[PDB]
């Protein structure tokens, strides 16, 4: 059939692009976001086992093989996925389509489709050919749709403004056409017959027409900018709302940069919907009117303009692609130089200590030369295009004028009519030129519409569960785990049958070592992630049936890295909650000993937090999360690693606070390095993976296990 | 089949980017 | 007299701007970089004590006062510095110049000079008027120079290219002027007399002239882009080299963002030197030629064009300032929205746990509305300017055409001459319009030259210290600290008077607590910072008499946050000292046990890392650090905290290797961990910034004091 | 003088930005 390659929206994903291209070749189109979710792409990069598992899921009978140097066997199916090394820096998955004696068809997802020599491919391709076939369950079905017909829906409530803009454009065109015959009337009647006292009147009349064109232009500009802002704001706001609604997998898979980057491309979509839709209509109509007038006025002078337009279109279409192929390389070379500069100035300690002053200077000089060369290539392309367009335009103008003079000589047209023709050409060349150069805008808008329109199609967090809570209004109960299994994306499982039982109102501590999954127990206990195998029970009830908002309202969760957002202490400390009395904050800050800095700050509680704890320290920022947690009235408190306190009295006061609870609540404490482990109701030691040592106070040490040896090692 | 099939850990060691 | 206000380049330096403004008012100009160095600004912000110290240094009799609400007294001098609060978010030093009954003249360094009402001002400024007077040691003098005549020096070696560009532009102008009479010749001779067989010849002749203008345009474009790239590269490279030469105070005072930002403004300087100097000459000459031609052709039609130029210039000059005043606010409102978005998407754990999905949505909607309003204000300004310019241009065109017709009616001018005048106006209006709109470019270039050109005027690290090689050929020597005092800036002295001696000890161990300044001691030993009082002696010789290169290459250092460059292990490991044989790297790896993870890597030693070695964990990162340190084979080693992982066998091997050296080289180990220093010979305990106990561990335990309690607390 | 003079620490607590 036909070779198809799909581009990559993000630098992180390559296997998803290859798998989507292969599926499209076999006749199945899916949104790249779904493909990424199936493969479990991480921020570091795509794993080939993700590709093999996604292929199995889609119905492709697939297998990964480490092939030798020889690529001449005939009995194996194509296309297939193999990895390559980008000039021996990093890996990059690509799909090969057909092999020849010395030509290999290599569809690079990063850049189009290319042909490689056998030796160069064998050097770049380390191994790992992923052979794929349809397994008779593969059904030729495509879930892909049109995003633009969905984003253009936002133009429906604003039909009045669009229609008014169109009417204003039509009247602007009419006045501009009418005012262009001033030179014809001047050089055909007013000067030849020297009809004075009419020149003043006609001049005033044509002045009035121009003081009316500017009003229409002003009004149209006001309306169009208002429309553009109104639609751009709505696009941005819908995207932000849906992102805020997305589950945690979306935030773990993608970085912050990509999510914020899908926020600046709403302007590109707006340009197509607002600018590139109105301009099509108005320029098409105005070009048609101008062309008809030009043809009626003289056909021979019209053919010359038509030829000029054709030449300009041919030149622009030819020069379109080399410009992008040169603009991408400049971006790559600037991205390298900026990283080099930041890396160098960040590590001045090491550079100065080791004496590498000349080496970094030479390296930066070379990178600057490379980016200069790429910019010069783009400059040469622009100069070539501009020179060709200038030659075409100037020769067209001279030819039109000469042919007009030749027509006038034979008594076919009048000189004033020639000047009117020259004036009218501005209303036929400009509209068509706009549509000729509009194609790159439409293409980039279509590209950017598939980067935001695929995110909106992911299943939002709340929907995938059934909610029913008429029977129970409380979280109080026991925590049970039944062979709960969790797996970060597609990697080695962490949580594995963590049989647990937490009676109500028990002091619980989970100790372990770095690497062992211990906060993951809390994360599943708070319904952030979902266990694929097994389930957890509260009060003998499944967490999946529990409503979404209640399971995150009655459970308080401190984080290892506490987050402090820009604002005042009051609003930050009462995040999420609203309509509270000022005494609750006072007592909450008294439990966590916040007053020790409350009097220190210039304002009691309205002190602003600069950017994020810029004037604060870690040992102080730590003392805010507990206050908020206790403020939320937690029926289940999950106190995470509260390190860097550096205050014994604060520890023994805060510890007492937990013991002295007015309302019975299941406290779950995450501890590390055997810190503040004196006495608890239940103590569980996660040495690695599987839970092994689950013993109470003066019961764990007895096991003579690792807890024992560590406990008599500490003291 | 072309060569020798791979195990899950051999797929683990192979990554992209 | 003159109310001078200095505009800050960076957001952090406010006190420096205020002090420079006051000094300029009394008649003394300094480079803002030097004022900033004298006042000692931290990245967090300026200090008032720094301002009082700088005023004392410059000779100003100065004092800070906590003024009350009442400020109606006459008996205190102005101008004076007070701090205000920017809508109750953050502090901002500003200078007041004159007070009235209800008007206060407040020269905000951030934005021009403003007038405040008494109530609003008294609400805005907290306290601390800083009063300054000349102290009779104050000598007037202007130290500033025109850095532009210094950056234009780069144009001197490239005089041939500039002259060739100028000659090409002159010939381009000549051909353009000559080719503009085609319409005059057409409508005055060739059509009136119907002289056929001459129309073809003249058309071909004017076609040849236009196919020669494009060649000159092409050649000029090539030369000008080559010149621009060549000068921009030189500016960038000089700045980068000098930054790499600057001492560590410059890097501690400034952030990474500012240093990299002074790298993108070389383009602005190049635009003035390369573009805005050639354009001045060529456009002035071509405008003079066009104006003379128009005046000779007809004076009456020339006056109308001159009036149009005057109107356009007036409109542009009037509208220049409000456009900048509106563009700055848009940048501020985007900088707020971007920070809000990044902060929100970064802390999704807390937002989802607390259920604040609606609060953040509302806040972002409000910020989006604010930025839309600011953009609409800028849009209204642009539309107003464009409408006024369009009215002026259109009315000028109509009036010129009508006056030309009126002149033709009374037998004063010919119609072809009128068309020639209309064609020629394009060679007079365009050059003058270019010079009219060139003023903002010159102004921003001048601003950008004061922010890159002041950095180049700082004294680099190498020039200060004097040295003689005859004294001590070697570097390794007994270390003696004599009364060393040091503070990072104008803050609490980190180091008080201390006395140390290292008499060729096998091991030296410096232990203390966080914030004591243990690493700062070694940082001062390596001559990164200089001691205020006292000195350090090696072989009874001051470090200030030793060459920088020898003292910098013979001292091996390990940082807390080890830095790994983006390159292969081979080049990363031996940076600074190239031409190193494989045996040295292999034995350094053997001593550091670097081989253990090397076998797992796909390539033994040429493996290319990712950005800063993200995939590599910190455990092997430290091992790379010790390998890099020991590669130099130095005289003195300063080994910082190498805790790494609980794999104690690696630390045991490292200690065994160091003991197996059995050499006369000295080792200074900085470690907070108490157990690892059990086997050390000389142990210095630095508490509260002063050395307290000195000697071996066994006698330190029997000395009671304070070491005893921690030693028997750990074990 | 205008009002009450300040010590070094009172200047220290005052910062800018
Ligand atoms: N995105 C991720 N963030 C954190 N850990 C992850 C992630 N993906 C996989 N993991 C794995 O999950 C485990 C983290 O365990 P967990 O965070 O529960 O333990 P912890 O001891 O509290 O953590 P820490 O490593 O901060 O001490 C590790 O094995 C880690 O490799
Ligand atoms: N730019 C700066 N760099 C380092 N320290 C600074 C700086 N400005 C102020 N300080 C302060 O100076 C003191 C020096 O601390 P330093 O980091 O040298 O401590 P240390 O005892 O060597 O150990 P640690 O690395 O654990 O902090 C600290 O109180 C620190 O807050
Ligand atoms: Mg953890
Ligand atoms: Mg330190």
């Amino acid at each position: 059939k036909k070779y198809v390659c799909v581009r990559q929206y993000d630098l992180t994903d390559c296997g998803a692009a290859c798998l989507s291209s292969i599926a499209q070749y076999y006749g199945l189109k899916m949104s790249l976001a779904k493909i990424r979710e199936m493969t479990g792409t991480d921020t570091q990069g795509t794993n080939a086992y993700g590709l093999i598992h996604a292929a199995k899921q889609l119905g492709f009978s697939a297998k990964g093989v480490k092939a030798s140097k020889e690529d001449l066997l005939k009995d194996f199916r194509l296309p297939a996925i193999a990895n390559v090394i980008v000039d021996n820096r990093l890996a990059h998955f690509v799909v090969i389509y057909s092999i020849k004696n010395r030509i290999i068809t290599v569809a690079d997802p990063g850049k189009g489709i290319v042909r490689y020599s056998m030796d160069d491919f064998c050097s770049i391709w380390t191994g790992g050919l992923v052979l794929l076939e349809p397994g008779e369950a593969f059904q030729k079905g495509d879930y892909t749709q049109n995003m633009m017909v969905k984003f253009a829906g936002f133009l429906k409530p604003l039909k009045k403004t669009v229609l008014c803009i169109f009417l204003a454009s039509l009247l602007y065109t009419a006045l501009g056409i009418a005012g262009s015959f001033y030179i014809k009337f001047l050089f055909d009647d007013l000067i030849k017959f020297e009809k004075l006292n009419d020149l003043h009147i006609i001049s005033a009349g044509f002045a009035v027409i121009f003081l009316l064109q500017i009003f229409l232009n002003y009004y149209r500009s006001i309306l169009v900018t208002k429309l553009g802002m109104s639609i751009d704001k709505s696009i941005m706001m819908e995207y932000y709302s849906h992102v805020l609604k997305l589950p945690m997998n979306f935030f773990n898979s993608r970085k912050v940069g990509e999510i914020i980057s899908r926020f600046m491309d709403a302007s590109k979509i707006r340009q197509a919907i607002s600018g590139a839709t109105l301009t099509i209509m108005i320029d098409t109509i105005m070009a048609v009117i101008g062309g008809i007038l030009l043809y009626i006025q003289n056909s021979s002078l019209f053919f010359i303009s038509f030829i000029i337009i054709l030449l300009y279109g041919i030149i622009v279409t030819v020069f379109n692609k080399p410009i992008q192929n040169a603009n991408r390389q400049i971006m790559e070379d600037n991205a390298k130089l900026t990283s080099a500069l930041v890396e160098s100035v960040k590590g001045i300690e090491t550079i100065k200590s080791f004496g590498a002053e000349e080496q970094t200077e030479k390296s930066t000089r070379d990178k600057i030369e490379t980016v200069m060369k790429s910019s010069f290539k783009e400059g040469m392309l622009y100069i070539n295009l501009s020179s060709l367009t200038g030659i075409v335009a100037g020769l067209g103008g001279i030819v039109i004028l000469w042919a007009g003079a030749y027509n006038v000589i034979k008594g076919n047209m009048s000189g004033g009519q020639l000047l009117a023709f020259n004036a009218l050409l501005a209303y036929f060349l400009t509209p068509v030129k706009n549509l000729i150069d509009l194609q790159p805008l439409i293409q980039t808008a279509v590209v950017a519409s598939n980067r935001l329109g695929e995110i909106l199609e992911l299943a939002t967090e709340k929907e995938l569960r059934e909610d029913s809570d008429d029977f129970v209004i409380s979280l109080k109960g026991d925590i049970e785990f039944r062979n709960v299994d969790f797996r970060y994306g597609l990697r080695k499982p962490v949580l594995k049958n963590i049989n647990l039982t937490i009676p109500k109102g028990k002091t619980v501590a989970i100790v372990g070592e770095s690497g062992s999954g211990k906060t993951t127990l809390a994360k599943l206990l708070m319904n952030f992630y979902s266990p694929e195998k097994g389930d957890i029970l509260i009060n003998g009830h499944s967490i999946k049936n529990i409503s979404l908002e209640l399971i995150r309202k009655k459970i308080a969760f401190v984080s290892q890295d506490v987050f402090i957002f820009s604002g005042t202490v009051k609003e930050n400390l009462c995040l999420g909650n609203e309509n509270v009395d000022m005494d609750e904050i006072i007592k909450a800050a008294k439990m966590a000993n916040a007053h020790d800095f409350i009097e220190k700050l210039p304002l009691k509680y309205d002190t602003f937090l600069n950017e994020s704890g810029a004037n604060l320290s870690e040992g102080q920022k730590q003392r805010l999360a507990i206050a908020r947690a206790l403020l939320k009235k937690p029926d289940i408190l999950i106190l995470d690693e509260a390190t860097s306190n550096l205050d014994s009295i604060t520890e023994n006061h805060i510890k007492d606070a937990i013991y002295g609870l007015e309302d019975d609540v299941t406290v779950i404490i995450i501890a590390h390095r055997l810190s503040t482990i004196v006495n608890c109701d239940k103590i569980y030691l996660l040495k690695d993976g599987e839970i092994v040592e689950s013993g109470s106070h003066t019961e764990l040490i007895a096991l003579k296990g690792c807890y024992f040896k560590m406990w008599k090692q500490t003291e | 089949n072309i060569g020798r099939e791979l195990t899950d850990e051999e797929l683990m060691e192979m990554t992209g980017g």
